[PDB]
């Protein structure tokens, strides 16, 4: 690959300059680079990892949104037939989006998942392997559709079970799993009871550990939070 | 849509 | 190339979703594929052509002068020796950067320019011009500097000698050029009356002009003549 | 930065 002839250190320091710099992708190139090294991630490294693909994942689905609306509209009775244009534009679009969610799970299936004994790393990467699943199911209409769902809820669980064993209520990583979950659960999955309860649950059992919280992960920890309280108030 | 993080 | 296959109204198309989308990278290619059909651009295609490249290339500057930033700060009195990274990865976006100024330069050369009689195709495509070899000279240090801004000093003074005789003073694309000419003489050139002496006539002829101004275009001129009062107020 | 169109 062609970071092979870069120093380990060297991408994880462009990185951060990509980061500081916004250019997510060249991030994420550095990031998988990194990776690539067959070294495990430290915690920082993982967070590089993450936000590189969710940000460039994230352009990806913001785009494919605003074109899978025209084309529904373009879909409805007395839309006028403009040609295969919009179909194509969202497909290449779409396209581009799954190859970087395989990409991702490649580098999870290979080697991170497979290495990562210790809980914080484990329920990272498998929250990972769930968010790009999900990310694959919001695009998928065909007969994979099913299966790709099922890689998700599968990959979500795996964490839950662990980070519900290892880890705080108020640990970050645990929160914004849970918080994913339950989008998972609402959105692509039918599940809205389920969905409600999740974020409800882990909600109200953060607040009952707020007290054991580091000043360090307050933040963190409060935001994810207030984002289940959001997403509450959204759904009920 | 709802949040995520 | 790659849009060779493709039906020019379909490019345009595609250009149109691609801008609604956000994915400028795509509406660029869209937009030089249709250049490259070899017909001249109505007046709603050039402003695709130059919305698509203004934002590729303007985010490659916003990522290059954070990169930038980084390494000045980097060799200055005690900062610490962190390698040869920083200028390493500014290079790579700078010579990413030139890229885009390049081609489109080579398209405005071939043959946007020769063919466009008309004073509104003309002024735009020189304005343009004028444009990319600033955003090269923002960026230049060796040898080239003076030439390439001796080149964008070219392309707005013909530009602006069209503008005057063939333009009225409210005409937007008129007024857009005056700015950046402006800000061409202020920040490339060490010129700072010539920036500030050009932005208030152009101004003052603008407000004496409103009275013709179309309802159509009072926006986009308004707009401009907000942005030119804006930098008078920095500049003085 | 000044601005520019
Ligand atoms: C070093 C620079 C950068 C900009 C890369 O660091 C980003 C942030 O990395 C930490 O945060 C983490 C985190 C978020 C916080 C909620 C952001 N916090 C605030 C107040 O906005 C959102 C991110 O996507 C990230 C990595 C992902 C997860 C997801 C990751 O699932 C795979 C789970 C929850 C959250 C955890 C890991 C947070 O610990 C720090 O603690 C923060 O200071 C820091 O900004
Ligand atoms: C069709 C959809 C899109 C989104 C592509 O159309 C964009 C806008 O194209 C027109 O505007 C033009 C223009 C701007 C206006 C100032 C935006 N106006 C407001 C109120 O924000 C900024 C752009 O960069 C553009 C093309 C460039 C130039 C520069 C172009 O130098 C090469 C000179 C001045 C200005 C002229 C051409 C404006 O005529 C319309 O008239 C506007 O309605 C319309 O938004
Ligand atoms: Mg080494
Ligand atoms: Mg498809
Ligand atoms: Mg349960
Ligand atoms: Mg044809
Ligand atoms: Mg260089
Ligand atoms: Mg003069």
């Amino acid at each position: 690959g062609a970071m092979g002839s870069m120093e380990r250190a060297s991408l994880i320091q462009k990185a951060k300059l990509a980061e500081q710099a916004e250019r997510y992708e060249d991030m994420a190139a550095f990031m998988k680079g990194a990776v690539e090294k067959g070294e495990e991630l430290s915690c920082e490294e993982r967070n590089l990892l993450s936000v590189a693909y969710k940000n460039v994942v994230g352009g990806q689905r913001a785009a494919w949104r605003v074109l899978s609306s025209i084309e529904q509209k373009s879909n409805e009775e007395g839309s006028e037939e403009k040609g295969p244009e919009v179909r194509e534009y969202r497909e290449k679009v779409e396209t581009e989006l799954q190859g970087v969610c395989d990409t991702v799970l490649g580098l999870l299936d290979s080697h991170l998942i497979k290495e990562a004994g210790d809980a914080e790393s484990r329920v990272f990467y498998l929250k990972m392997k769930g968010d790009y699943y999900r990310y694959l199911a919001e695009v998928a209409t065909g007969d994979d559709k099913k299966r790709i769902i099922d890689s998700a809820r599968s990959a979500y669980q795996e964490a839950m079970d662990i980070s519900k064993k290892e880890m705080p209520p108020t640990n970050p990583i645990r929160l914004g799993l849970a918080l994913n979950f339950s989008v998972f659960h609402y959105e692509i999955a039918n599940s809205p009871e389920e969905a409600i309860s999740l974020a409800k649950t882990t909600f109200d059992e953060a607040m009952a550990d707020l007290h054991t919280l580091s000043e360090d992960s307050y933040k963190d920890s409060t935001l994810i939070m207030q984002l289940l309280r959001d997403n509450l108030t959204l759904w009920t | 849509f709802p949040a995520t993080v």
